[PDB]
């Protein structure tokens, strides 16, 4: 909690912060809730923020008379995406609401149905991502980007990733089952070590260049 | 109290430092040690901090 040890330099960024400025595309959204998904939910996640959303209908229509009134182009998105609707970041924006028995503990996630912005495009977006594989594998500069679905099957998940954790997969290897972010690229080179189904091994925070 | 007194000894001022006493002793401990670190409580110890380094 405390600083334990004094370093030479300081992190690069955070998960869910923009480290690069130049194009960039966001969309609001709100964040619905996962125990509304129609095929049940295979994979579950506690909307976390370096999470991949997907659209999961529109909410702009207000009211339920005959006469409808459209306040706003309103959307509403789910942490397992079937079609990608944008990476959640920009922690900055939200409040630390709680952790159910802990008000003031580091939380990265957000209340059902709560507001967020989603990126599309990033010049370059700290996330974490984590290893499809329970080998170590070493992500350079050439390399995707895939995010988990909620209708993962529980048998191509075996080493129980959360909902919309984002995923390292080389160029080739690509865990079954996973849906691929279309033109995201690795821009940080790291290694992440081999991990078992329980211990899993948070990946560590890294830039990824979006669309 | 009488037969306390019998005896030159006052039982309620005896009794009422030993709990002045026992509660110091507490806060001692307390700031020394932690209370129930283990257990999920957050108050630590001089001795038992989990931020503290190893010796």
């Amino acid at each position: 909690m405390f600083q334990k040890q004094v370093y030479r330099q300081y992190t690069p960024g955070f998960p869910g912060d923009l480290i690069e400025d130049g194009p960039k595309r966001a969309r609001p959204g709100r964040i619905m809730s996962l125990s509304a998904v129609n095929p049940a939910a295979t994979a579950t996640g506690p909307n976390r923020i370096s999470r991949a959303f997907g659209y999961a209908g529109d909410v702009s229509a207000l009211g339920e008379g005959q006469p409808k009134t459209i306040a706003a182009r309103a959307s509403e998105v789910v942490i397992g995406g079937a079609n990608f609707f944008g990476v959640l970041g920009h922690p900055k924006h939200y409040a630390l609401f709680g952790s159910a028995g802990d008000s003031l503990a580091p939380s990265y996630d957000l209340p059902d149905g709560a507001e967020g912005e989603f990126f599309d495009m990033a010049t370059g977006l700290v996330v974490e991502i984590f290893n499809g594989a329970a080998t170590a594998l070493d992500l350079d500069y050439g390399d995707l980007v895939a995010y988990v679905p909620n209708n993962l099957p529980t048998a191509d998940n075996a080493l129980g990733l959360p909902a919309g954790a984002l995923v390292g997969f080389k160029a080739g290897s690509m865990p079954t089952g996973l849906v691929q972010i279309p033109n995201a690229r690795i821009v940080n080179a790291i290694s992440l070590p081999a991990q078992s189904a329980g211990n899993l091994v948070a990946g560590v925070t890294i830039v990824q260049l979006t669309q | 109290e009488g037969r306390a007194s019998a005896i030159r000894l006052n039982s309620a001022e005896t009794k009422r430092q030993q709990a002045a006493i026992g509660l110091e002793i507490f806060r001692n401990a307390i700031g020394f040690y932690g209370w129930q670190s283990g257990l999920g409580n957050r108050t630590y110890g001089f001795l038992n901090d989990p931020n503290l380094p190893a010796f």
